[PDB]
């Protein structure tokens, strides 16, 4: 079942429907950007649509192909955004072509927007009735000088991933630096090529036996010292 | 925490708490596979992206003390696996779901699982709630194929009694053999260490293949669209096929 | 005994005049993460299926 | 109109290709 | 753009593979060899020692005695010694 | 070469041919039904078409794709019948989707029908000139409230079947009870669940060792008692 | 006309899909 | 599609002329995108450097 | 006259990878369970094979490798390599 309130479900029974409104939120905090709020249309005052107090500005956005299924391939709906004045290209050249971000689609009925969107003022406003979905941007299939097409995907979709992440190595580590297994917290001692530096900005392990010996954590080495198992 | 891994008895309401303990359950095996760092592709998806309550319901369903052939009492499905080869994540997920007879969907912005567990009707539809596109008939039925209806299935399972070796057990129906032809199919039951579980899996496949043979496509108005999330049970009250007035 | 680390041995039986015997020593990796011990004691070790 | 016709032909050439893929792999085809 | 023509319903187009396939995703059988004769090994059993060269470390979930992946094998001379002082070799 | 008589072959080469009538026979006797006779068109008297004495009633029918080929997959012609008044669904719900039945297509020239189909009476009547084809129904891909589509296949079609259909040993049997291989012909002694049942209405064999022992036909047991060939 | 154009486009799409399957399975391509 | 972890199989004349796998990855690509592992043998390789 | 439907395909090719647009990438062999967990090399054959199915191979540098045996035969040797030094006792 869905988290649909009783009031909106009851309203979604009558013949004389209201106007469906779709609003989009592009979240880039996890990738290094900001939160952008878009709406396909504006109110009667020629103003950004106000919902839950926040404002969605008008911009041509169109999402097509939302197909949830359990078999076959995954779902890859398409989002089209007008690229005029180079606005999309500006963030694309900066945010690595909008790869890894999140998109949230909220759909609302017209009779529940804030009262400031209507000259008479809606008395039926209720800023808690909407339907929410989230997806992740996969690629920018085409961004011309007039438009831009993004492919969407489910966050939990598996593609190109293998289950047994463990890999057996001979003289190379397998985990990160200082994360969980390299319980190192002392001063910087080494760098990429195992040089005796003492600066923290250049401290990165070489993923070798010599790096471990330098950092005195050879007891936590991921590379088994077999090597000569296939020669004999 | 609510789960006791010794007698598999639940007691009280469950919270989002966890306890590190041994287990032999199945749904929580998938949970450990899916959301685990280091080796279980936990870096791709967080803990909040998977419906743990559906997993809890599945795990509660996986311990029902079905009767076995020898007269004993054993759990329905139990995971005893040793994954020793690297393979695609989707393959392992599909194997787990096939063993559990479940299917995964991205429903309600959270990955969830649906099984063929009997439940109560959610909604009802008649001819006035659907649309005839151009041909005048809104409901569109179809059936399975004669060569597609399997009647004999051979399942491979590991036999701990003799030598921990593979063994094939076959299941068939005499009346199905009399009605249609003989359709033999092979299957590998995932993590099976008991003849009863393999027999139950084969019987479920042949039964759910012999009974459910009708699939219908139709259309739905916007008001009922979001109302039905998906993978639910309902009734299609049609007055054209029932030669009456629904 | 289970818990996280365990050891066990069987009494060596040899003697009978000075000689020199071999000693095969091998390490095996079973699985990953916190595993549990054998269902029984040191008997669970099966050399040549016994 | 153009774009409607183009989208119609594109979506029509989908299930045709899918059925061709499915039939050519059944018994004595080229297995896709 | 107001209308959406070509509804293109999909009924038996997905049934044609089988009906249990749309409720359960089936399982993958291993490939059969010839030199293996007729021992139909599956993907969750291994009763022999394997080699841990550029491979993955297997996981275990319950019971089911398994083999391993050999990391170091070595033979030395068995020195005389026990947990004590009794070292008679007569 | 076909078995077409000389006279129809001679007429088929004429410049001014006659109407080509197609008649259909659906046989479900091998399934548990009856014989249904259909014709796409009727005579000039507003009556069912009389051929060889029998009557084909005028009902919706239309076939497409009937063909003979050797390369690639086998041919699967498609039949279509209009489902009005629920007539097709009536037999579909009772005969298990009409799978496994037989369909016979007869092709005849108009100038050989029975004399009762013409007001003046056809003197060129000879009810032994027709072309006959036979197929088997495979699936019903459409049973809408307006029509019904059936897929046809060759009777000798092979797929999803293996040639050597025996599985070496098993703790269970592999023959059929009371056949020409099991050889048992005695009174009822056991049931499906191996209980002492002396009633023949529900006699069944578990195909297992104890069930076979119950009937003293262990000599004809199909399973081999090896088991330990893999363990040992 | 509707149905005639629909059947023609469907058959042409099937022919195109068959030709694509034939041409992509020669030596290289994606080896369908 | 953007790979950042690669395993290369090369023959190793030093030990026993056996195959050996060498791993290469970037930490910053791990931080920015996900981890995408890909295997490919280095055809003709006879030294770890190549 | 006009030549419509260009249908630019720059996007479709990248879908399989970008490094493949400049390098065809090396092929990889399959893994046989029977050959334990060893990985087969595509450019070296240490084992000495049988001269029949295997095509006459080619060498390109170093690589102590096996061969394809054409004739194996075991007999009784002579007592003495040559010369007049032919002592036995
Ligand atoms: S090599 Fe030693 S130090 Fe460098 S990361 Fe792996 S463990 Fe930590
Ligand atoms: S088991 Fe013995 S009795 Fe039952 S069928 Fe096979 S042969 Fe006839």
């Amino acid at each position: 079942m869905q988290d649909i309130r009783q009031e909106t479900l009851n309203e979604c029974t009558r013949a004389e429907q209201s106007a469906s409104v779709v609003l989009w939120e592009i979240d880039l905090t996890e990738v290094g950007g900001e939160r952008y709020f878009f709406c396909n249309e504006q109110n009667e005052k020629g103003e950004p649509v106000t919902w839950q107090g926040r404002q969605y500005q008008p911009y041509p956005i169109q999402g097509s192909g939302f197909e949830l299924n359990g078999k076959g391939t995954s779902t890859r709906p398409t989002l089209t955004v007008s690229n005029l004045y180079g606005m999309v290209t500006g963030m694309a050249e900066d945010m690595q072509s909008l790869v890894g971000g999140t998109v949230v689609r909220r759909k609302v009925y017209a009779r529940f927007l804030d009262a400031v969107n209507f000259v008479n003022g809606n008395s039926y406003a209720d800023p808690e009735q909407e339907v929410i979905s989230r997806w992740r941007i996969e690629q920018c299939s085409e961004l011309s000088a007039v438009s831009a097409s993004f492919v969407l995907s489910t966050p939990t979709e598996t593609d190109g991933a293998v289950f047994p992440g463990r890999i057996m190595l001979a003289n190379t580590c397998t985990w990160t630096y200082r994360g969980d297994e390299c319980g190192y917290s002392g001063p910087a001692v080494a760098d990429e090529y195992d040089q005796p530096t003492s600066d923290i900005t250049k401290d990165k392990c070489s993923k070798c036996l010599s790096g471990c010996k330098f950092r005195n954590n050879v007891g936590n080495f991921g590379g088994f010292l077999s090597i000569n198992k296939l020669s004999q | 925490s609510n789960y006791n891994p010794q007698t598999r008895q639940y007691s009280g309401i469950w919270d989002g708490t966890f306890k590190p303990a041994y287990s032999n359950n199945m749904a929580w095996c998938l949970w450990d596979m899916l959301t685990h760092p280091r080796y279980g592709m936990g870096k791709r998806l967080g803990a909040a992206d998977v419906d743990k309550w559906a997993l809890y319901v599945i795990g509660q369903y996986c311990d029902q003390s079905v009767p076995d052939g020898f007269g004993g009492t054993e759990p329905r499905i139990t995971c005893n696996a040793y994954l020793t080869t690297q393979r695609k994540a989707w393959d392992v997920l599909s194997d787990f779901c096939s063993a559990m007879r479940c299917m995964p969907v991205w429903n309600g912005q959270t990955l969830t699982f649906v099984q063929d567990r009997p439940s109560d009707k959610t909604w009802t539809y008649n001819r006035s709630n659907v649309v005839m596109p151009d041909d005048g008939a809104p409901f569109r039925y179809s059936f399975s194929a004669l060569k597609d209806r399997h009647n004999a299935v051979e399942v491979n399972w590991i036999d701990p009694n003799n030598g921990w070796e593979t063994a094939t057990e076959l299941v068939e129906d005499t009346q199905a053999i009399a009605r249609y032809g003989r359709n033999v199919t092979k299957m590998d039951a995932f993590g099976c260490t008991s003849r009863g579980q393999a027999h139950r899996a084969g019987l479920w496949l042949i039964k759910t293949e012999l009974l459910e043979t009708q699939t219908v496509d139709f259309s739905v108005g916007a008001e009922g669209l979001r109302h039905v999330p998906g993978d639910v049970i309902e009734i299609c009250d049609d007055d054209y096929a029932g030669i009456s007035t629904g | 005994m289970g818990k996280g680390s365990s050891k066990g041995h069987t009494p060596r039986e040899a003697k009978d005049n000075l000689k020199s015997t071999q000693l095969l020593s091998v390490i095996d990796a079973i699985s990953e993460g916190p595993i549990e011990g054998p269902v029984d004691g040191l008997k669970s070790v099966l050399l040549n299926s016994t | 109109i153009g774009p409607a016709a183009l989208k119609a032909v594109y979506d029509m050439a989908r299930k045709g290709a899918r059925d061709e893929i499915q039939t050519q792999m059944r018994d004595g085809g080229l297995f896709s | 753009g107001g209308m959406t023509g070509v509804l293109f319903s999909l009924g038996a187009s997905m049934v044609l593979g089988g009906v249990a396939q749309m409720l359960a995703p089936k399982a993958r059988t291993p490939r059969i060899q010839t030199t293996d004769n007729g021992k139909q090994n599956t993907y969750f059993s291994s009763l022999d020692n394997m080699v841990a060269q550029g491979n993955v470390l297997p996981v275990l979930y319950g019971e089911m005695r398994v083999g391993s992946r050999v990391v170091s094998q070595e033979i030395s001379t068995a020195d005389e010694g026990d947990g004590g002082q009794v070292v008679v070799i007569g």
